[PDB]
């Protein structure tokens, strides 16, 4: 089964997608 | 805040409180960078802690992370998400574009693993991960 490589991209997006808000204060 | 987007926050927060002490420091940020492949400098740190800390301690607490979600929503994160993978905004991921996600993300990939990464999520079996196959499939 694929669903861990599924849930590890949605974990790195979220963190990515933070430091992103981090970025843009 | 609904209780619900409060919840989604603390989450986020919790994939940078390395020792789970409520508090985000600049090596905890640095940490999560540096995972994602990013080389941020002091500096850089410093200055993404200084911008969300509202009452100069040097670290993040919870209220002072939400107070900066709060203002970015001025979508659910799980909706952002999947517009990441689909880019071109059909609203179906497709192998390409699963494609390009782990490539950014830095997870090797194959064409076979790409398939049954799809395939598995694909219930309809269109070849495609749509909106709702994409929820699912993060349960
Ligand atoms: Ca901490
Ligand atoms: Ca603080
Ligand atoms: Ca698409
Ligand atoms: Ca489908």
């Amino acid at each position: 089964s694929k669903k861990a490589v599924w849930h590890k991209l949605l974990s790195k997006q979220r963190k990515r997608a933070v430091v992103a808000c981090f970025r843009m204060a | 805040l609904t209780e619900e987007q409060i919840a989604e926050f603390k989450e986020a927060f919790s994939l940078f409180d390395k020792d789970g002490d409520g508090t985000i420091t600049t090596k905890e940020l640095g940490t999560v960078m540096r995972s994602l492949g990013q080389n941020p400098t002091e500096a850089e740190l410093q200055d993404m802690i200084i911008e969300v800390d509202a009452d100069g301690n040097g670290t993040i607490d919870f209220p002072e992370f939400l107070t900066m979600m709060a203002r970015k929503m001025k979508e659910e994160e799980i909706r952002e998400a999947f517009r990441v993978f689909d880019k071109d905004g059909n609203g179906y991921i497709s192998a390409a574009e699963l494609r390009h996600v782990m490539t950014n993300l830095g997870e090797k990939l194959t064409d076979e693993e790409v398939d049954e990464m799809i395939r598995e999520a694909d219930i309809d079996g269109d070849g495609q991960v749509n909106y709702e196959e994409f929820v699912q499939m993060m349960t």
